[PDB]
């Protein structure tokens, strides 16, 4: 009785760190993501502004 | 959302390219032919005076 309670103490014990892992890797994927489309967004509006001033360079020269 | 986002960013500076080629092209055609009939007005304004000293440079 007290060795199957010492054993259920400690699966509570890893219980609780299961569940704090899972809450630490659902936001370090959730800081991931957003670094990720920030940079995605950033690069992408970055390369449509290249773009219209490159073609707008060359619509001025021609 | 990025994606959505993306592809609003990219269709509204297409039309601003677009637009902004279609004002830049619209302008320079404007000046383009502003300062040709400016030019042949001038040039026919200088005209008819050194058409003769062309001439006595080529007669003997």
């Amino acid at each position: 009785s007290k060795l199957e309670a010492i054993l259920s103490q400690e699966v509570e014990a890893e219980i609780q760190a299961l569940l704090q892992e899972a809450e630490a890797k659902a936001e370090a994927v959730k800081r991931e993501a957003e670094e990720k489309a920030k940079a995605l967004l950033q690069a992408r509006e970055r390369a449509l502004e290249a773009q219209y001033r490159a073609a707008l360079r060359r619509a001025e020269s021609a | 959302e990025a994606e959505a986002k993306a592809k609003a960013l990219e269709a509204q500076y297409r039309e601003r390219e677009r637009a902004e080629t279609e004002a830049l092209l619209a302008r320079y055609r404007e000046r383009a032919e502003a300062e040709a009939k400016a030019v042949r007005e001038k040039a026919m304004a200088r005209l008819d005076e050194a058409v003769a000293l062309v001439l006595k440079e080529v007669l003997p």
